């Protein structure tokens, strides 16, 4: 049904309004990660 | 913004103004606030930790008493 | 209209020609290689995101594990790694991910019982290795009259793995009817998300699972 | 200058002493520091009265998340020990002058 | 017969319930333990949300009967 | 065969009891809290209003089906 | 038929019990917060009421369904 | 028929189980906040009355409900 | 037939079962404030008193309706 | 078709339920207090008995109407 | 016919459910107040067994009960 | 008919949830015991086993008679 | 007839308020733990999903046999 | 004929509970130990694992008279 | 001890009528109300008496009671402790004289002609407490004086303590009106409910075994009947201080 | 047919471990550096 295709894809409209909200705070939190190894990493060469 | 008080007998350690305290209270870490509702508490040997404005510094009480009001 | 129904199969037995939780299996493990060749091949010394996940999955699990029970971590990790990124990943691609069982010319039970037989396999090859006689331990023994339910205790571990497949079986298998249902009437999930807390259901459904074989592994130790 | 630790050594031998039932009292004497000139013994009592520093004059409830008899045992033998450090460096003043 | 009315209702009053007295113990341990120190309270939250996620789920599934027996 | 009657007197008030002892004790966690520290009353009064607001809702969900028996 | 009178009889009793023991919770935290510290009392009380109305909300909810099915 | 009488002792039953632990923890944190404070005890003693009250009131609707049904 | 047997048992079962436990609940409340601060032992006695009269007004509620079923 | 049978099982089931969460309650609460400090003693054991006496009570009126339709 | 097999099943089973909740806060408060303090060890250990011996006798009650129903 | 079937369920299920928790009650009381104080550990193996058998012995008596009406 | 059918309806619902009441337990004893010790954060999370693994399975053993019954 | 269905919803109904409230309590205690004094391990668990072991066991009992029932 | 005898039969109903319906209808609970009323009346006149700061003689105890109302009254409030405390001390010792009386020799028996023919024989008591009259005009009079009080004092305080409460998304009002609404049919019923179930009681119970079982009933009504009175005395102003808070 | 994928990510988990534990072992290293030019 045409509704039926609308819900269908307003849950992908939701699910990509959820990724905006928290997916680049993932992003950020994998960078902070990341950072902390390559900062690990830079402790080592300047060890 | 509560007068924050560390005394001690040989001498006293501070007196200034506080935001937040990280008390370690026995049964349980406790925070105290500027306007907070009385307390009355025990300390043990543990970690107690003061905001300034952002800043905490580790002064380590290894046990005592606090009261609150 | 709700038209649910239950995909119930025999494991034992061939598989059907429509096969709908081995064809969720398939694609999950279509997408999860595509990661895995995503983050394989492109990567470097300090990658984001390709790397992230596995320093954000797998090594936080394994931090998990040895911070549960270390040194026992290690033998069971292939073990709490294949629960892992499996299960939730099939969920994920059976929460309506374009198809919704519509459109057609973990749910599965015997799938959900054969995961407990290996997580309860997984018991009888580990669990009390260290000490080949620990199963007996604390059942029937000389001190029976404080442990008369020590056997009983075995029982219950022997139903926890079956209750571990209920749970993987359940919940998922909810999650279907409850999208169902919002499809029969207010479609559009729900006025809340009903779609995102279906998913975070499923990954929460999906940790807890791999902690609980975490835990009756040390258990199982001591 | 003496350190606390230092009179802890007789302050809990004494409240030990008194827990047991071996001692019923504790008193202290010690020279008072009235003036620069004159420094007269003064007795005082090391079995909380009634704390006349200031009487009752503060009336706020507490709360005692270890307990009344576990804030009372901790809190008590502080007090005496305070009570003979701040006895003790008077006498040590007293001494000097 | 209305039979099936009754079961949807006795569903929905025990799945309600359950959730309905959870998410109160979930929301009162939360704020004793924000009311005894307000400095842990991202990890306390974090764990409220979690445990209302899962009241939630309860509700859920004593929910979707009542739907499912109008089916 | 009456039984919508009895099916929306169990649905009301077996959908309302839970969240009745939901709000007992959110508030009485909350008024410990206050009591414990007032002026964060603008995050646990926050607290408190997303706790309520779970427990009515699922008493209204309750509602609704009282409805639908009218339905 | 009595199903009627069933009816009530499960409305009226199963919308109450909640909120009895959700006053109880609700005014026996707010007795020891106020034993703890009444200088809070103006807005303790005034929790008290808010919450005391949020679970009679429920209780007359109960009460009013059992009358419409008593009418 | 006898089904009203059960109607009238389910009604019964129900409001006498509701406040039961209700005024019971509503007396016991009464008299608790009074050990922890006699001087305000009068305060606590005239707040607790309403919550009693309020139980009460739950309990005697359950109650007039089945004198209700009896005629 | 004896369905108004089984009603005088439903209301005196279910009636004991609420001042039962409240009662628990209210001198223990007493026998705590006993042991702190025993002080105000006039005015726990005077306060569990009052509390279980009501609890047995609630238990004799149900006795005496459970006796109106019988009669 | 044998009404008095449940009757009878339904009133002493739903009678003696009660005593035991009440005396439960009611003796920790004591002998809490009693460890705390034994000075009160007796006086305690007396505030316990009678409590108890009182739940005694309700278990004597749910066996005894059932004895009534026992016989 | 059957009912007197549902009746002795509805009587042990409402016999058992007092009594099990009764002797848990029994022996929970017996062991956390022993926890507080050894040297009065026997005396808890009496009032332990008073405990058990009053939430058995209620036990033994409803078993009794349901024997005799068997015959 | 089904009743005998009705019985088995209900001696299972009720009777059972009692001492189900209670002896959750009793060894998290132990186990807070023990934390508080470790010395004492060899006095709480003694009575956790005792007051978790006596639970049992209430469990079990709902078990074996579900036995019988099984035959 | 839809005797099935309320006979799913009490499956699905019952063994929903014990769950639910232990899933809100068991946070509000992690965060209590967690806010009375932060450094336990990751012992205290794994002691709470384990308690998680079996409420949740006894939820489970509700749905699955809901299911089961249904089909 | 459904009533042995019914007879079997009803018993996994309260069979799947015991453990649900009592793992609630159960890891509340544990945790709260924990945090009071995280020196003690593996003595906690080695009681709290016991303890699960003996709440569970009921619903497994309960689990498996309803498949015997059921089969 | 035995109670050989005396278990004649038990008998109850809602309410009872009286005599006078002709000039003007009255039932039974107008006459124990008017019986009630002169009591108190007289009390009063005694309590009186030359009233030269007296000690003792009888008008000491009602001298005391009274302040202990006003002080109770006091603590709950001081607004209108004044003016509204003669409006509680009517319920204080009414209340009491309707929970009184109940337990006088054959109160329930009162007025019976007769157990023969009971053809007229319509009980001449009818416990002023134990009529449902007498509890919703007491419970219509308190509210009207409670919304009569919060308008006075804080016309749009009353208005915005519902309407104004939360005037953004919900607010307490309604919710709390419908609350308040209810208050005054929960302390009707309140009153109905009390009163009569310790006639019943005393009724029913004594009908078997009327040898000390009575007794503790009797002596448990009255304990109950009083502190219903005072239950009801601070409720209002209770709920009076709550509407001006 | 569940354990399709175990041994095949085995080897991908395996193929990771190596550099978790490198840079768990550069940590080590750099401790161990640090130190010895104190030294």
């Amino acid at each position: 049904t045409l509704f039926i295709a609308q819900l269908i894809n307003f849950l992908l409209l939701i699910f990509i309004l959820r990724a905006l909200l928290y997916r680049p705070v993932m992003n950020l939190l994998n960078e902070r990660t990341r950072r902390i190894e390559e900062s690990v990493r830079d402790a080592e060469k300047v060890r | 913004p509560i007068h924050l008080e560390i005394v001690t007998a040989e001498r006293v350690i501070l007196s200034d103004d506080v935001d937040m305290i990280s008390a370690p209270t026995k049964d349980g870490r406790v925070g105290i606030l500027p306007r907070h509702a009385p307390l009355m508490t025990i300390l043990e040997p543990g970690e107690l930790d003061i905001i300034k404005n952002g800043e905490r510094t580790p002064f380590a009480v290894s046990g005592g008493f606090m009261e609150v009001l | 209209h709700v038209e649910v129904a239950a995909e119930v199969i025999f494991d034992g037995i061939p598989g059907f020609p429509i096969t709908n939780s081995f064809v969720v299996a398939i694609i999950i493990d279509i997408f999860v290689i595509a990661l895995a060749v995503a983050a394989t091949r492109n990567l470097q010394m300090v990658p984001r995101g390709l790397q992230n996940v596995m320093e954000f999955i797998l090594e936080s699990l394994y931090n998990l594990f040895r911070n549960i029970n270390a040194k026992y971590v290690a033998t069971a990790f292939p073990l709490v790694a294949t629960i892992f990124l499996f299960v939730l990943f099939g969920n994920w691609f059976g929460l309506l991910p374009g198809v919704g069982s519509i459109g057609v010319c973990a749910a599965d039970l015997n799938f959900t019982f054969a995961i407990a037989v290996i997580s309860f396999v997984f018991i009888e090859y580990w669990g009390f290795r260290a000490l080949g006689p620990g199963y007996l331990k604390k059942f029937f023994n000389t001190n029976g009259i404080m442990s008369f339910v020590g056997i009983i205790e075995f029982i219950s571990e022997l139903v926890k793995p079956f209750a571990l497949a209920f749970r993987l079986f359940g919940n998922i298998f909810a999650g279907e009817v409850l999208l169902v249902v919002m499809a029969f009437l207010v479609p559009l999930l729900l006025p809340l998300p009903f779609y995102g807390f279906e998913v975070f259901v499923g990954f929460i459904q999906a940790l807890i699972f791999a902690l609980l074989t975490y835990a009756f592994l040390n258990i199982a130790v001591t | 200058a003496p350190k606390l630790e230092a009179i802890l050594g007789v302050a809990i031998s004494a409240i030990n002493g008194f827990q047991s039932g071996k001692y019923d009292e504790l008193y202290i004497i010690y020279s008072e520091f009235i003036n620069t000139l004159v420094q007269r013994p003064a007795i005082k009592q090391l079995l909380p009265v009634e704390s006349p520093d200031i009487s009752t004059t503060t009336n706020v409830d507490y709360t005692y998340e270890p307990g009344e008899e576990e804030v009372l045992n901790s809190i008590l033998p502080r007090y005496v020990e305070t009570q003979i450090y701040q006895a003790v460096l008077e006498s040590i003043a007293s001494e000097h002058s | 017969e209305g039979l099936n009315l009754v079961a949807t209702a006795l569903a929905v009053g025990l799945g309600a319930i359950g959730p309905g007295v959870g998410i109160g113990i979930i929301v009162s341990g939360a704020v004793q333990a924000i009311g005894r120190n307000p400095e842990i309270e991202n990890r306390v939250v974090t764990y409220m949300f979690i445990g209302i996620a899962f009241t939630e789920a309860l509700a859920i599934f004593g929910l979707v009967i009542a739907f499912l027996i109008g089916f």
